[PDB]
């Protein structure tokens, strides 16, 4: 099926607008974590890499273009622009502690021992772990001003639709990525857990 | 912008063995999947065995496990599909399809024409 992996990605897309467009209206990066922003644009980075080397299509040059553009654009605007309203004394996770596992284990479990194998695996892998940061950011403060709830829902039907998109093609085409499938279980669960305590703490 | 030709079909006896072929032409994409279907007159199409561009992964249907192996060849755009012990049930049409696995690719998939199967009892 294509139907579900389309309106997933068109899903993740939304987030990543509603959140930049968040930001840049309120002029404010309030409960935001810099660090998580700064992870998904080292994902979409490196597994959009071949933007400047294959092209494809005109919707796959500019949909790989879209998501670098946005995801750079809301670090730059957390970082840059609206530096004074970034609570980087809550924002402490240390992300080598991300970065590195992730690294390694991108070299020692994967399909094939290629580059763009190896490289497809680290966002992968990275993605799934990408919204640690945050999730310690909210369960320290129980704040999250920035954060709306249509921001959650798209990140909520991203993840579902995708759900959906791995039980559909196992069961009528046979096919499955173990590896997408324990990343992706691996993020939903975090995902949920950001549901959670943003309903639990900062709806207090 | 892709073509898929599937050869190998014909005509066999129960418990025998057909290779079938399916030799793809066209502009190719880092990374894909191949899939085997098969349709029997008067039900529906179903998926038979899967195998991606690279990597030691395949996967065979409940109905073919044992009976079935697939396997690849990129140096000349071909993926087989290896049938031994074949049962009549085994009489179908089949298709194989790939699909480009990157991403925001969703109207990359293909499928070929089709060969005919069938095995007398
Ligand atoms: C940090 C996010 C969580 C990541 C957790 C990884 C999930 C499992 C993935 C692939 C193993 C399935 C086998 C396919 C690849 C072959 C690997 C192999 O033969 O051995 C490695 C072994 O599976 C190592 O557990």
């Amino acid at each position: 099926m294509n139907i579900f992996r389309l309106t997933g990605d068109l899903s993740a897309l939304a987030a990543i607008i509603i959140l930049l467009l968040k930001i840049w209206k309120s002029r404010s990066c309030a409960g935001i974590s810099g660090k998580s922003q700064l992870l998904f644009a080292l994902v979409f980075t490196t597994r959009y890499l071949d933007l400047f080397t294959s092209f494809i299509s005109l919707y796959n040059t500019s949909m790989k273009l879209i998501y670098i553009a946005c995801s750079y654009a809301t670090v730059y605007l957390i970082y840059m622009k609206f530096k004074a309203t970034y609570d980087g004394n809550h924002d402490t996770f240390r992300v080598e502690f991300l970065i590195v596992p992730v690294g390694g284990l991108s070299f020692l479990v994967n399909h094939d021992f290629s580059p763009l194998e190896i490289l497809w695996t680290f966002s992968i892998y990275l993605e799934s772990v990408a919204i640690l940061p945050q999730l310690f950011m909210i369960s320290k403060t129980g704040e999250a001003e920035t954060i709306t709830t249509h921001y959650l829902f798209f990140l909520g039907l991203y993840r579902a639709l995708y759900l959906v998109n791995w039980i559909w093609r196992y069961y009528f085409e046979g096919f499955f990525d173990l590896i997408a499938v324990v990343a992706g279980v691996v993020q939903t669960v975090l995902y949920c857990d950001f549901f959670y305590l943003y309903v639990t703490k900062v709806l207090k | 912008q892709v073509q898929l030709v599937e050869s190998g079909g014909g005509l066999v006896q129960a418990g025998g063995s057909l290779r079938l072929s399916c030799a793809a032409s066209g502009f190719p994409v880092k990374r894909w999947s191949m899939t085997w279907y098969r349709q029997a007159p008067g039900k529906e199409r179903e998926w038979v065995a899967a195998i991606r561009s690279a990597g030691h992964w395949t996967h065979y249907a409940d109905s073919v496990k044992g009976r079935f192996t697939i396997s690849r060849d990129n140096a000349k755009n071909t993926v087989y599909l290896q049938m031994n012990s074949l049962k009549p049930e085994d009489t179908a049409v089949y298709y194989c399809n790939v699909k480009d696995e990157g991403d925001f690719s969703y109207w990359y998939d293909y499928w070929g024409q089709g060969t005919q199967v069938t095995v007398s009892a």
